[PDB]
């Protein structure tokens, strides 16, 4: 059978991706439909070869690959809201790669993914990720501090936090982390007492 | 067609498919009459139906209660016996009532067992609550934590809004598609 | 075919092939009735079988809790033998209750187990705890840390945060691919 | 074909094996029913597996539990003696909780045993803790030592960093080759 | 059968390199599949002659080799995100080296690895790697205590650290090591108390 | 064909025939069924075998332990008696747990047995250790000896390193080399 | 039938070295795996003469023989990287022989060596032989004392050490023993308390 | 039989020597293969006479005869690496003996060695002989006290030694004493307490 069968009976939320490498790929949404797909490219009912490619896989599958041959390279975060032309955000004030390289840098993120047909990398300002860290972690009502540095920013968030400040946080660093990721600003939400 | 568990109760077996049909493996519950149910899967579904009997543990232990250890058996029972089977007695009828609120499916209520009250002089010290609740998609669900805190506050001795530590979340997106069964 | 290890519990059976169809090789469970199950291996497969039993200590002992050195067979207890017993249903139930939050696959919880609480007239002196649980992938893995700390925290007499030492990781990469007969 | 051991346990006899093949000679365990296992070794491999057998000290001893000194078969026990039942079921569950960390693969933890808290009027001294734990390659190995000190520190009463010893180490490397037929 | 069906039912984690020697080379990824590969090759159903070779295990078998006949190279890793053509980090800064010796270095490195192709010796800072391993470290907002060396750094992270600041480091330093190895910088995460 | 021993255990039997084997005579282990092994050697070895049966004090007694003079048998037993039984299986259990270091084939570790703690009105003295350990070769045989007094001495109440005693040693080289029947 | 496959099912842990003495020679790796083809040539499986030389073994087999012929020569190792032409390090500083006399002892070395080509005897510093063990000492943080004499120095380590500094010490000691042997610096791991 | 395959199944710890008084002689390795040679020489399988001489057994069995008929002899020790031409160290600054009577010594004592070919008396330093067991003895950190005596020097080490210090001490004791032998310098490890 094709594998827009073999999944499951209902079909969107797996976007299945012709490749560019004789494969094709599976675009799950979250972690759980990843072991969903991964079951049936796995027993070998597709008698082709095929992959689950994950959001949240293939950004640090290729953190690995970009923390090798573009060390020093200050980002965000791959998204696969389209997976057939992802975004890869890049901080606008932290690198000094002109629009020279930056197609080279696209046109290599590119042979990484086979599904992507083009890699936009758009470059944001780190003021706005520190600004929505902080403009959203005030209207939490939470008892942070901030510890700026360069290349970084920490939101320590100690105290004896009582139920509803553990839930709102958790609600509020998920909501970003999908967002902005984890490689600018670092939540540490530390739980003292007095 | 091969075993995975066998002789497992009525309440393990719907657990145990519930876990494997999660992930995309069909089992088939297999009565045995007085032996117990039995769930087989397929063959080319047991490599992965094994993970995930390690992974998660199962079959699963049956509820471990408080009075579980301290039974009406004996026919008499020391005094730190019977403040624990009334604990005990008091957190499962919690339990049992939080379901029975709004939004809530699961809950999980503990308390803080006092064991020394007539031990040593020290007066008895202060309880401790603890709640877990499951709720429903689309809930408010950072507002329902002032709810539990209220009515865990006024069923005890006397609990202080910072002694009781309700950690509530949303369930699991649901299971509805069918498995799907091996071709081969 | 070649066996390993007969008379196994289903406990430890489907224990032992999980390990083995990691390490791609691919055991046959053989029940045998009354007496247990029984896996047997390839012959080929059967050196690196003998080496992961030894390796990983296979097969498993019975979960160990505290209340079974501690039974309920025995007419008449000590007070230290049912503080023990009551401990031992406490983090029986707290393990079976964190295994119910969001994302936690496994948990096993551990109370600092006070003895001579009325033997010498010191008072008792303060609870510790410490808590492991096996995550999904995919999760915030560091910010579940202070979810289970705080549960923890209000479910006892008086602990600190200082005291409850909550240890967690995630989850194993997903064995799902079969292991593979030997071809001779 | 020559003997070596017979009338060994199901434990004894697949760690038997699993020394023998590792020093390239072929051991073949036959089951003699109620008897027990045997294994025989070749005639020309009969004086390294004998070298072997001394060597290592086989067939080992069953795993000694400082329980199984102090049974409840007695009726009645010292308290003392149901002291030292309680740190020895304590230490096995922390060994059975250890094994389900990430990396590892064995554990031995051991209790400082006190005896005398109430027989001379000293207060109980502090605990010492000692753990092994066995990892998988590839671990970085000197930072999973303060996982466990961090995780042992806060399952007892009071005990320091100084007083816990972690001697970890990681696994042999594999054996996965046959061991191969004396040719004659 | 040929190497690429004897292994698992799918095929990207092995990445199976022509080698040079009368020899097939397989790239397991993790420790845990290098198991699976080497179960294949021990059992005896490939009839060539084959290796499981590893990124882990290849970087410590050449450093056996580089700590003999080329001692006193102050050198970081070989990454292998691209096995045919590995990537052999060097310090610019520590050596004396010129690019006179460097192909020497590369076609003798290009003989240990038959899989390999060609080894890129590509030189980078020991500034920035000491660099990105504190501007990391106070990210996750660890308390601790830099300790300079030449050809050598050490960030003692001492104290009675609390659950979430154990995890933080461990996270840090795994991903840390994977990059950068464990030649130059040393994080001594020991744990006191008052 | 003359015999040298029989009605031995399976213990004395692989270590009688261990001792000839290494000295250049093959001995034959013949079984007798319920009256225990037997090992004959050959009429020109059987002067050789003699004098290391005299010099090497075979067969050998069962290992002593100190929880065999002390046994469960008797129902009531005095406080010197179970602490001899404790200590009998703490160091059974320690030397279970080194041998499953790295590195290390055999192990006997000893204690001091504190006898009159209770008897004099003196505190408890210092405990002191001793352990053996047999290593494989080409190990750092001069550092192995502070990972087992760092292990050794958190295993206990309060022991210094002057109060451990580790003294290790590398194996004999090994005999793989059949004997060899003599001509005649 | 032949060595290379009387030994184990995978063949590149053992380096059959064709010899000079009518006798052929086989490269294992480590301790144990010696044992796995002395168990060979021991049962008898293999109709002409052959020895296991191990890396560990041959470097003091040879330092009993140069205890004799060579006595007062500062030496480190024979490194048996390539079997067929081992390096034997020598102390540049120490001695006193000049170059008429090293390769009337590179062709006796290659005399004990029939496996052995030709012994390369490259002569290195021994301020470096303590300052790798110093500058490697002081990275692992370990609280250590230098005592220097003329043809040694210790780096005694005492005090009561806690569990992570006995294990970063043992992996950097055999990590060291294994390159420079242990014939000009001991680690003298000694532990005491207060 | 010829008595190279009645000894063991693999063929080099026994160096078969062809005498010269129409025997056969045995060049046994350590103790342990001494009593592998003899039990065949002793049973009765080999039909000519043959003797299993020792490194360790005709050093005291020479000393024996060596002290009757040579006293006030100052000298070390016979080394039996090449048993056909032994090398008998002799002592250069405590000796009055010409290279008048040292071939009447070495012809006497080629007498007594009927295997060797010619003993090969080689004279060395004294003061290198207590300065090898002293530089030694500082680089194992052992707390020792020097007694210069003419003839002999004693480095006693007492004390309250702890595990690691007597183990240090018995490696380097054995394997000074397998070069130097025991008859220059004493080393005296006693073990008092304070």
């Amino acid at each position: 059978a094709e594998l827009d069968s073999l999944l499951g009976q209902e079909k969107e939320r797996f976007q299945v991706l012709p490749g560019r490498d004789k494969m094709l790929y599976v675009a799950a949404q979250n972690e759980r439909d990843t072991l969903w797909a991964r079951q049936v490219l796995a027993r070998g009912d597709y008698d082709k070869n095929a992959r689950v490619i994950n959001e949240n896989e293939e950004n640090k599958r290729i953190s690995i690959w970009l923390d090798t041959y573009y060390p020093q390279l200050a980002y965000y975060r791959i998204h696969f809201d389209e997976p057939r032309k992802p975004v890869f955000w890049l901080s606008r004030q932290r690198n000094t790669m002109s629009k020279k390289e930056l197609e080279v840098l696209s046109q290599k993120l590119r042979a990484l993914m086979p599904y992507a047909d083009s890699v936009n990398i758009t470059l944001m300002d780190d003021v706005t990720a520190a600004g929505q860290a902080e403009a959203g972690l005030k209207q939490q009502a939470l008892p942070y501090s901030r510890r700026n540095h360069k290349g970084g920013v920490t939101f320590v968030i100690q105290g004896a936090l009582d139920d509803v400040e553990i839930l709102r946080a958790r609600q509020f660093v998920d909501s970003y982390y999908r967002t902005w990721g984890g490689r600018y600003v670092q939540f540490a939400i530390e739980l003292k007492d007095d | 067609d091969k075993d995975l568990l066998k002789g497992l109760d009525q309440e393990q077996a719907n657990e145990v498919i519930a876990v494997l049909q999660m992930h995309n493996i069909e089992a088939n519950k297999i009565d045995s009459g007085k032996l117990g149910y039995s769930i087989t899967v397929a063959e080319p579904d047991f490599t992965a139906a094994v993970y995930w009997i390690k992974t998660y543990q199962l079959p699963p232990r049956p509820r471990v209660e408080i009075a579980q250890m301290f039974p009406a058996d004996s026919l008499v029972s020391s005094p730190r016996a019977e403040k624990a089977r009334l604990y005990s007695a008091i957190e499962q009828r919690l339990e049992q009532s939080l379901q029975t609120m709004e939004g809530v499916l699961s809950a999980r209520v503990h308390i803080s067992y006092d064991i020394d009250a007539g031990e040593n002089g020290r007066p008895p010290k202060p309880v401790h609550l603890s709640a877990l609740a499951v709720y429903e998609r689309g809930s408010p669900l950072a507002h329902q934590i002032s709810d539990i805190k209220r009515f865990l506050k006024n069923s005890f001795a006397d609990v202080d809004y910072d002694n009781i530590s309700v950690v509530l979340s949303e369930r699991s997106d649901a299971q509805l598609q069918a498995p799907g069964t091996p071709v081969k």
